[PDB]
RNA sequence: GAGGUGAAAUUCUUGGAUUUAUUGAAGACUAACUACUGCGAAAGCAUUUGCCAAGGACGUUUUCAUUAAUCAAGAACGCCGACUAGGGAUCGGGUGGUGUUUUUUUAAUGACCCACUCGGCACCUUACGAGACUGGGGGGAGUAUGGUCGCAAGGCUGAAACUUAAAGGAAUUG
């Protein structure tokens, strides 16, 4: 039949950037198109819901998080200027496909907690089973029990890393690499256990807006602007 | 290690760019130098060339994906067909490396391109409608057929390349 | 200096899709698939028409004023082949040809994890 | 425009398909780790945690005291043997050694290396022994056929009682 004739979409469009929260390096991060600030679906609303999947090495400047990216829910408009929020973490899968090898076991684990905040957060760990420098066979399993074990200590001291935590204490605890320190020290007296990682951080519920706590994770701001000149 | 002498200079003074080998995460970064390298998609070719070495390849076949840019590497698995229980696997592997790699060098030799295989995934890089045609004679010979038949086919094809 | 978008570049066999959209995901700038350049119904996964699918991409991106793009290149995936066709490395070729700069390429096909075959 | 194909097509699609992003629901399934490894009487069994009973090997200066082995019937589930030594690797247990990872006055508890030993799944060898869902014609490769049973040729169709139309075929440098 008849289809449609074109007028051109990127007259209405409007561009904001993208201020990433406090807890990282540099924070611009790029910009995002929406529709022109109509009334009957305002831009500042037509946003709010969007994430951004951006790069940790992006955001924090070094090349050791070339792996890791991680997700920014958009939460307050202000001045064009969207400001974000931490909304998860995940590994890309190069990295874990890279980890994987024949001849030793992956310990994977996860748990479901609740931070000081009431973030409710499924948050997961991969370890894989080292051998030991003069092990001559060449296995390195380990004996299920010790599976069972290892899993046992890193899902009680990776829920009380959290709980004992924000949101922002716990990513900016989870950038420089530390809770997978803290499961090699505490897992050594069991199994050797090489690269544990984190690798995935999925919120689940959260508690509410508080627009004061999200600013006083950016920085203030408030604004008189202009005047009409008539 | 064994190939990097050979690998470098078809990077520098070949194609114009610049190497490093990260022994931090034991990978190769690839820079390209500002200020006096042209062919603004060497960093790609490049690329796809030491892809190709890492990817199993021989590191003349990776030279001949760097050269003559319109060969890509096709990639697929064993186990999206037929399914594969392991018995049925060692089979399938030796029927496709044939005896002394016979069936699979005639595969080579034929349809113009090169096959590499892994223990279940398998990659043939070369011309595109040839990849189809080498990969349409190995999911064949994968899903079991007479390597007398299937080289009857290959005799048709390589006419067909005649 | 430079506006990212995201490439989304879904290369199966039988077709490519060359599909820029923002940092987000939300908003595109110009899908163009491969089976929309020249169609004899059996070239849309082409290199040919993969270049010419990312080389019209790469006009609108410059015409919005996107310099660069993250580029995230998938195949079919789930219970199937998992490898991009021969078009991926054809649109990518010609996204960073076509003035735009590469950043950022990631091999985003779903791995089914357990899948649904049996 | 999307599937899809060697190409196509059925199909979906401006009442927006395919692609992208967020989220929900459903039914499965447990990827890579995954092995000539493990467990189970066999068929079989791969996400976590807990409960319920079970089982095996080992350790034992514990206990009973011949309680045992094989299978027709019946029940549950569904190059050989009576035979010698080895060798490397691996799984479970145990003993000893005495180094490194571990570590400390919160409980106990590892991992690796080596020797020995018991029991397994296999593999590579050795030495020595009579080891005596039922129904069936008779070797392999051929060859001939004055036998028996079949199937099969002719010859332009129309068209035969009719030398018969139209049209078609065949061959055709009228």
């Amino acid at each position: 039949g008849q289809k449609k004739r074109v007028v051109d979409p990127f007259t209405r469009k409007e561009w904001f950037d993208i201020k990433a929260p406090s807890t990282f390096e540099n924070r611009n991060v790029g910009k995002t198109l929406v529709n022109k600030s109509t009334g009957l679906k305002s831009a500042s609303d037509a946003l709010k819901g969007r994430v951004v999947e951006v790069c940790l090495a992006d955001l924090q400047g070094s090349e050791d998080h070339s792996f890791r990216k991680i997700k920014l829910r958009v939460d307050e408009v202000q001045g064009k200027n969207l400001l974000t929020n931490f909304h998860g973490m995940d590994f890309t899968t190069d990295k874990l496909r890279s980890m994987v090898r024949k001849w030793q076991t992956l310990i994977e684990a996860n748990v479901t907690v609740k931070t000081s905040d009431d973030y409710v957060l499924r948050i997961f760990a991969i370890a894989f089973t080292r051998k030991q420098a003069n092990q001559v066979k060449r296995h390195s399993y380990a004996q299920s029990s010790h599976i069972r074990a290892i899993r046992k200590v890193i899902s009680e001291i990776l829920t009380k890393e959290v709980q004992g935590s924000t949101l922002a204490q716990l990513t900016s605890k989870l950038i420089p690499e530390v809770i997978n320190k803290e499961i090699e020290n505490a897992t050594k007296d069991i199994f050797p256990l090489q690269n544990i990682h984190v690798r995935k951080v999925k919120l689940l519920k959260q508690p509410k807006f508080d627009v004061g706590a999200l600013m006083a994770l950016h920085g203030e701001g408030s604004g008189e602007e202009k005047g009409k000149k008539v | 290690r064994n190939s990097w002498t050979k690998i470098y200079p078809p990077l520098v003074e070949h194609l114009k760019l610049q190497v490093r080998m990260n022994l931090k995460t034991k990978s190769v970064e690839l820079r390209t130098n500002p200020k006096f390298t042209t062919d603004p998609g060497a960093l790609q070719k490049g690329a796809d060339f030491i892809k190709a070495f890492t990817l199993g390849f021989d590191l003349d076949d990776s030279i001949a994906l760097l050269r003559l840019d319109d060969l890509y590497i096709e990639t697929f698995e064993v186990k999206d067909v037929k399914t594969l229980t392991g018995d049925h696997l060692s089979r399938a592997i030796g029927r496709i490396a044939g005896k002394d790699g016979k069936t699979k060098f005639a595969i080579e030799n034929a349809t113009r391109t090169r096959i590499v295989l892994a223990d279940s995934k398998i990659h043939i890089l070369g011309g595109f409608t040839h990849i189809r045609m080498a990969r349409e004679s190995v999911v064949s010979l994968i899903l079991g057929s007479p390597p007398g038949k299937v080289y009857g086919n290959l005799r048709t094809v390589a006419s067909r390349l005649k | 200096s430079q506006v990212f978008g995201v490439a989304r570049i879904y290369a199966s066999f039988n077709d490519t899709f060359v599909h820029v959209t923002d940092l987000s995901g939300k908003e595109t700038i110009a899908r163009v698939t491969g089976g929309m350049k020249v169609k004899a119904d059996r070239d849309e996964s082409s290199p040919y028409a993969a270049m010419l699918a990312a080389q019209d991409v790469a006009a609108k991106c410059k015409e919005v004023g996107i310099t660069a793009v993250h580029v995230k290149i998938r195949a079919t995936g789930g219970t199937r082949t998992k490898t991009p066709g021969p078009g991926g490395q054809a649109a990518l070729r010609a996204l960073a040809r076509s003035g735009l700069r590469i950043g950022r390429i990631e091999d985003v096909t779903p791995v089914p994890s357990d899948s649904t075959r049996k």
